[PDB]
């Protein structure tokens, strides 16, 4: 998603359901590829 | 009877499938679908 071709508009966007398995998130917080990274209610390190 | 081959035709398993939240197949295999006629000689037993 994060890779993905292209993104999709903000009132039709690409909803991708994830079910069924595992990610590493406090790489994702430490990739120092985003801009942006603000979770609300939780923690990165605590979700994983 | 002749020219068999035990190929498959009809699938009349559902006609449409939305709003899924789990997916999972197998590995790619060869079912022996060869039509036999007599008395029983497999025994699959399930639980669910």
């Amino acid at each position: 998603v994060f890779n993905a071709t292209r993104f999709a508009s903000v009132y039709a966007w690409n909803r991708k359901r994830i079910s069924n398995c595992v990610a590493d998130y406090s790489v994702l917080y430490n990739s120092a590829s985003f801009s942006t990274f603000k979770c609300y209610g939780v923690s990165p390190t605590k979700l994983n | 009877k002749n020219n068999k081959s035990w190929m498959e035709s009809e699938f009349r398993v559902y006609s449409s499938a939305n709003n899924c939240t789990f997916e999972y197949v197998s590995q790619p295999f060869l079912m022996d679908l060869e039509g036999k006629q007599g008395n029983f000689k497999n025994l699959r037993e399930f639980v669910f």
